[PDB]
């Protein structure tokens, strides 16, 4: 459900 | 406009830049971010202080600066290589398709290499990039790569994205960024376990890394491992005060424990109270 950073 | 620490204890430091690259070096952050600030006003035109600056807060989990510092120095020298790639990242990040594809479009323009050589602009950059990737047949380019993961990870060919990193990761077996990127593609394309041990890896090399021990979080979260995601954001705020968003992710894990005096102070952002917790830190 999440979005991980680059 | 970008927010600046207000009295700034290295202001007059002389080697405000340099120092800020031995602290970075040295894997403190927060004060990295001081020197490169004060670096700054010292000259406020250096650019390099501004690259460096952004990306330092990209890596510090603040993304709202990182943006804002490197449009500062794309302002002031638009050629800068590191500022495009990193600010594309950084436009990814935050959902942002047009940017991202503008600051590769322009990167690979102001690249002395590629020079020469619905969404279907996304697509266009995306095939721009490959075709100069392909023109090196050897030997790879890190920054290529990235550029080209990213450009994946954006279009949404995952497999893709990982290679170009795993890619990139050959010339470097060290950038901490890079072993980042790849633990945020490999999360990002569901695969947490993975995504753990690249994390483990940037933060192996460098532990003072928010975005890393953030990103972590997350994937411990799609593990179900919720004392650990827990933990790590903590540790992060920790560091980080030396965003908001790791407050969130922490507010959630904390409820997946169904832990409610602590889930309240984590709705209060109430840190110390978190320190214990049970004897952490």
């Amino acid at each position: 459900r999440l979005s991980s950073n680059l | 406009g970008y927010y600046f620490h207000t009295e700034n204890p290295f202001k007059d430091w002389p080697g405000a830049f340099e120092e800020g690259l031995k602290r970075l070096k040295e894997g403190d952050l927060p004060v990295t971010i001081l020197f490169m600030e004060a670096a700054i006003l010292q000259d406020p035109g250096d650019a390099e202080a501004w690259q460096f600056l952004g990306i330092t807060q990209a890596e510090n989990e603040n993304e709202q600066a990182a943006i804002v510092a490197l449009q500062r120095c794309l302002e002031l020298q638009p050629n800068n290589l590191k500022a495009l790639m990193a600010l594309a990242v950084s436009y990814t990040n935050t959902s942002h398709q047009q940017d991202a594809c503008e600051a590769l479009k322009n990167w690979i323009k102001q690249n002395p290499k590629y020079k020469y050589l619905d969404s279907s602009v996304l697509e266009g950059v995306k095939e721009l990039y490959l075709e100069a990737a392909h023109q090196n047949g050897d030997m790879i380019d890190p920054d290529l790569q990235t550029g080209l993961g990213v450009l994946f990870h954006l279009s949404g060919e995952f497999n893709r994205a990982i290679d170009a990193f795993n890619a990139a990761l050959t010339v470097r077996p060290e950038d901490y960024s890079l072993w980042n990127r790849l633990g945020a593609t490999l999360a990002n394309g569901d695969r947490s376990e993975e995504a753990v041990e690249a994390y483990t890896r940037a933060l192996e090399i460098q532990p003072g890394f928010i975005r890393s021990r953030y990103n972590l979080g997350i994937s411990c979260i799609n593990l179900g491992a919720y004392r650990e995601a827990v933990s790590n954001f903590l540790t992060a705020l920790s560091l980080q005060r030396k965003s908001g968003n790791i407050w969130a992710a922490l507010r959630i894990a904390l409820s997946l424990m169904d832990q409610p005096e602590l889930f309240q102070a984590a709705n209060l952002g109430d840190l110390d109270v978190l320190l214990r917790a049970f004897n952490l830190d």
